[PDB]
């Protein structure tokens, strides 16, 4: 039971470590969304004043 | 026959003293030739959102933020509560 319950930390690390960087890399990578985000907004209220 | 000249001068004269050309108004005692322009000029900015939304303020908003620079301790803060975590399993 010690065995089948240790082998699990293998080939698993691998998975941890790439889906930690992948998930900070993309939740710390927001800027780009928000830019976008500003940008859509300012293009949106520019369409606005335009059929106003 | 008399309708053929007399409506088309009519449809000719006001509406020329009237707009398009922009200058008098002889049929009604209204002007409307500084109303559209003028008055009816702030007319959808009063209607629509006024020097936020018409001038669409360059809002610079806050860069996103960070950890800080935090050091190696949120580093073995985070040993710690996964580890007090695993222990009971």
């Amino acid at each position: 039971d010690r065995i089948d319950s240790v082998s699990q930390l293998q080939n698993v690390a691998e998975t941890t470590k790439v889906l930690f960087d992948v998930s900070k890399e993309t939740v710390e990578l927001e800027s780009e969304a928000f830019e976008l985000k500003q940008k859509v907004e300012l293009a949106h209220e520019a369409k606005a004043v335009l059929d106003s | 026959q008399d309708l053929y000249l007399r409506e088309l001068k009519d449809t000719k004269l006001a509406p020329s003293t009237l707009q398009d050309a922009e200058g008098n108004v002889k049929p009604w005692n209204p002007p409307q030739k500084p109303n559209l322009p003028e008055l009816e000029l702030q007319g959808p900015e009063a209607l629509k959102a006024y020097t936020e939304q018409n001038v669409e303020t360059a809002h610079v908003a806050k860069e996103s933020e960070e950890g800080e620079s935090e050091p190696i301790e949120e580093d073995w803060l985070v040993l710690d509560d996964a580890e007090e975590t695993k222990e009971s399993h």
